[PDB]
């Protein structure tokens, strides 16, 4: 991984990406989403995360 | 070939109409201002 004070910069770009594999895996001990509340989400579109 | 006392009524009744459509774009405090983005995008509670 990267360090805390540099911390690293992705820029994901267009793809299919499920939202869906992340929210259900269970090897995540937090996983809060703010604007958008997480079921919601491998139905939206964005075009920069 | 006048009738302003006729067209004040007119615009009177256009102009309070079209601040009633426009009011439909305010947020009043909250993140959007259409409905369906903060359904999409957040959870009933």
């Amino acid at each position: 991984f990267a360090s805390v004070y540099a911390w690293n910069r992705k820029r994901i770009s267009n793809c299919v990406a499920d939202y869906s594999v992340l929210y259900n895996s269970a090897s995540f001990s937090t996983f809060k989403c703010y604007g958008v509340s997480p079921t919601k989400l491998n139905d939206l579109c964005f075009t920069n995360v | 070939s006048a009738l302003g006392k006729l067209q004040d009524v007119v615009n009177q009744n256009a102009q309070a109409l079209n601040t009633l459509v426009k009011q439909l774009s305010s947020n009043f405090g909250a993140i959007s201002s259409v409905l369906n983005d903060i359904l999409s995008r957040l959870d009933p509670p």
